[PDB]
DNA sequence: CTAGCACGTG
DNA sequence: CACGTG
DNA sequence: TGCGAAATTCCATGACA
DNA sequence: ATTGTCATGGAATTTCGCA
DNA sequence: CTAGCACGTG
DNA sequence: CACGTG
DNA sequence: TGCGAAATTCCATGACA
DNA sequence: ATTGTCATGGAATTTCGCA
């Protein structure tokens, strides 16, 4: 009933394990619901601790109303609940064995996994170092359904690194 | 010989006729209401003025008074000031009585990421083995990122900025000429990403004012939060960084976060006015805001200010002068006036240099 | 309960009737041109204002904006400022936006030796094993003595001043609160000679301005004379001291030596106007001069200055605050106003203290 | 033909040897001609060197047109001449075996020697320390021929230490 | 009261 | 040895 | 009894801390 | 329970030299 | 960029 | 190791 | 369409260097 | 071959609530 805004929901999963690039094995994927903006964080494991550490970075920049995830141990710990409560973030969960992201996000992690794959092919253990560029692309790829890329939706400006 | 004609009742341009000039004890004198003074030849006045001056290396009137205790000649001060403009010792040691031009209030960067400002706060009381904070302020918005480092390294700057560029790449990055910003390692890191490095004029932190001024609210908040408590600032940086990016600037009536996104995140007392609007309907309004913002005007020029002119003789403040050492380099020439507050000169080491007029004085006389 | 009557169409002083107040989701709201805001009970406003404030420990309007993103109640700023005047963290950390009163231009001491000014210059580049200079400026004249010492000892001060008192004994000796001046050894040395010790307010060198300003012309001359030359200032002190005592002050049109003696010594460019006069005829004129001198007027009070009133709540600048430590002591009370620029307070350690308003700010709110 | 001023002539002799008070044996006496103002300087010997050192102190405060002395080796050295020349001071000498000071000065060194004597009696080896006070008295004793003490003639003001 | 320190470049 | 003032 | 030039005075600025 | 000061050099102003 | 140092007192 | 900038 | 109070705005001051 | 800035709180001002 109310038009969707950035920060209204942040979606996560992990994507791993991957080949050890400089010591990092998993990747915490954060995507904004409305803009489709994406933050990646290389973590050494999909523990709540690596998750908290990474989101502690994000939640310095912005804080979402809802964090939507699946039922990974990383996301369903008592700790993680206590973590979200302190910051006023609501935790919504996808029903187990039934991903309930959204069309925009569905294609987004699609776009990310497809993006990540190229790196495994091209750069066998240099993927870590390139997470920023990936993140740039993901945030600079245009959109069909919307005429805009996230970097225009999140900031309202053309990027100085378009794709 | 020039004075011989005075004694022959002849008029000489500058020597008033009404006065009686005469000889006494081998010297030409003149009865003045001041008293009886000596009129030395032109050939000795340069020496006399030098003699009087070098007593205390005194200024104009202070040197004139000395001379006028004994001598008189037409336009003494002309013969005085001529040497003042050549006593290197006074030129390089004496302070200026001219205030700089009025400050520029440069146009606020148009969009976010148009220009970053970067600076280092520190050293600080070691918290978690960290000492410095790399502050990154976005020009347009003021949205600020705070990265803790162990040293003002080139390394720590890149290793932090990469995390930031991940979000977005900025056109220009502005900063003082600190070692980590002026290094080749960084210059090149910027080139990989098509980032243009802008550099503030040296010994002029107000040029990085955007960030220095943010340094205050950062330090000031840190201070309030550590009252009656040990100084462990590391665990507080994010807290501050969020807290500050969402703190209204009463003049604008917007917060840096707002200026960057157009909507509040899930922070306390979050503004919900755009909740009815669509993102487009709300993203349009943000484009208007960013332009319809407030722009400080250039302040009135000081009653006795000085603005630099090409070719004009000027000197540059000595950076760290030793104890009992002159605070001004020898006079240099103005090559190019970048603006009423910035100048290219020809420095004392025979180099091209861009300095703020704050570190210049117009060479007197 | 107070809000219950609003919903019963009853008017309550401060709640404008024209507005429609109602209930929604367990909260009393009000449709404003601002938007729809919540009217919390009085019992929760103190907490709410505290909640908003503690985010960035923001000032008035910055805290108001936060609250006005959600709530509305009559005279929010009153409920805001009430807490601002009690958040110790902000009171002790925030800077002042009030400039001090305009400076006093105290009457120049009437005769020579009415008041000395003493100060220490240094440390300096070791010359002849010496590091400091004890400067003694005569109040009335400005006649200055320069004594080289190895340390700012009480000893070196006495061992120098005895040579000076040999010439004459001064009524008052003025000085900052440097260890050598505040020691019992010196206090007592002054008592033997019926010298009254005057002491400048702490962390306020302009109170010893007479001498500090002389420190300049001393350092400045030393600098000019050591250009392109090692820093051996010891052998030059007398040279400077003579040179300076006989250097005209253009405003007065007299030199310190002149003001002290009424005639020039055998120095270069010596004024001979009183040569016809007898010493009496010339000593009379000197009494007229010393009185007919020039007196600087008190400058205009700053557009937003503050003058101290007895009983008023004020705080004292922390001398050396540590890194990330508040720069203001807790609020103190004004006990006695010695003058529009000097105050006796009750310091943070429960002591009587005399401070210059330069190191005070009026406690805000 | 021109009325006498302070600094117009400074008269010197030594007065010594005296009992070793803290190491000082002689005393260089400087007296201003016109005011009768007196400066004493304890020197370890009446060499030109001690004389120069002491006058180097005085000539920081004021510089006299003439320095008038007797023909002591201290005052007639080539050095001392070169010393006075550099500062523009003229050196006048009393004819040997014939003191040519002046009435004011004659009585002054009289007043000083009489003053110094009291110290030898009272304080056998503490005279050094009291040179300042002596100097104060000498400069604060009134005068017959003139209604004033030197400290009023040299400065034009009443002293804050009168006698 | 003014000395330090850090960094990166020849 | 710490604190105040410089 | 005025006019132009020259000498004096004013005064903001900065440094001493 | 003490207090800003003054050398400096362009500019503003007053004074001076000559009718 | 901010740490020092000096001194004299409990 | 010294110099520049901070 | 005016009046008093309340809310907003102005802005000099200081700190970041 | 670059450029001061902004949170702050009394005061000045503009706006608001009610006729
Ligand atoms: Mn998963
Ligand atoms: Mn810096
Ligand atoms: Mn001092
Ligand atoms: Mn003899
Ligand atoms: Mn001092
Ligand atoms: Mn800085
Ligand atoms: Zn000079
Ligand atoms: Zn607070």
């Amino acid at each position: 009933d109310r038009p969707q805004k950035p920060f209204d929901k942040f979606f996560i999963d992990y994507i791993g394990p991957l080949p050890p690039s400089q010591g990092y094995l998993y990747v915490l994927v954060v995507v904004d619901g409305m803009t489709g903006f994406t933050w990646l964080y290389p973590t050494k494991a999909p523990s709540t601790s690596a998750t908290v550490k990474s989101l502690n970075v994000l939640t310095s920049i912005a804080i979402p109303k809802v964090i939507h995830s699946d039922q990974g141990a990383a996301f369903t710990s008592s700790t993680f609940a206590e973590w979200a409560k302190e910051r006023g973030i609501h935790l919504e969960f996808s029903t187990p064995y039934h991903p309930q992201s959204s069309g925009k996000v569905e294609r987004k992690n699609s776009d990310i996994k497809r993006l990540l794959t190229k790196l495994l092919v091209g750069r066998p253990t240099k993927w870590y170092d390139l997470l920023p560029v990936v993140q740039l692309a993901l945030n600079n790829t245009y959109s069909p359904v919307l005429k805009y890329t996230p970097h225009q939706l999140l900031f309202g400006i053309d990027s100085n690194t378009p794709f | 010989a020039e004075l011989d004609q005075l004694l022959q009742g002849h008029y000489i341009k500058g020597y008033p006729k009404q006065y009686t000039y005469f000889l006494e004890d081998g010297k030409v004198k003149v009865s003045r209401p001041e008293g009886v003074k000596i009129i030395p030849p032109q050939s000795d006045r340069q020496k006399i003025v030098l003699q009087a001056h070098n007593l205390a290396h005194t200024g104009r009137e202070a040197t004139l008074l000395k001379i006028a205790n004994l001598y008189w000649w037409p336009n003494m001060r002309k013969d005085v000031v001529k040497q003042l403009g050549r006593c290197q010792q006074c030129l390089i040691t004496n302070a200026s009585n001219k205030a700089s031009g009025p400050i520029l209030r440069p146009d606020r960067p148009q969009k976010p990421f148009d220009k970053f400002f970067i600076d280092y706060i520190g050293p600080l009381p070691p918290s978690q083995g960290y000492l410095y904070v790399l502050v990154v302020v976005d020009g347009m918005t003021g949205f600020t990122w705070l990265y803790p480092t162990k040293a003002p390294s080139t390394s720590a700057t890149v290793k932090s900025l990469n995390v930031l560029t991940s979000i977005a790449i900025p056109k220009v990055i502005h900063s003082d000429q600190g070692a980590a910003f002026t290094s080749s390692t960084f210059a090149e890191w910027a080139k990989e990403r098509g980032i243009h490095l802008e550099f503030s004029t040296p010994y002029h932190p107000q040029s990085s004012g955007k960030v220095e001024r943010k340094n205050s609210d950062i330090k000031r908040l840190l201070t309030k939060l550590l009252v009656g408590r040990p100084t462990k600032w590391y665990d507080l940086l994010p807290v501050v960084q969020l807290a500050l990016n969402n703190t209204y600037s009463p003049v604008l009536k917007y917060t840096p976060h707002q200026l960057l996104f157009g909507i509040d995140s899930n922070t306390p007392f979050a503004n919900q006015d755009t909740l009815d609007l669509t993102r487009e309907e709300e993203l349009s309004l943000l484009q208007e805001i960013r332009t319809s913002l407030y722009h400080p005007s250039t302040p009135p020029a000081s009653s006795r200010s000085w603005s630099p002119v090409v070719g004009q003789l000027v000197q540059e403040r000595v950076a760290r002068p030793a104890s009992l050492r002159p605070r001004w380099h020898k006079p240099s020439t103005v090559l190019k006036v970048l603006n009423p507050r910035t100048v290219v000169i020809l420095d004392h080491l025979g180099n091209n240099r861009t300095v703020s007029i704050d570190n210049l004085k117009p060479t007197s006389h």
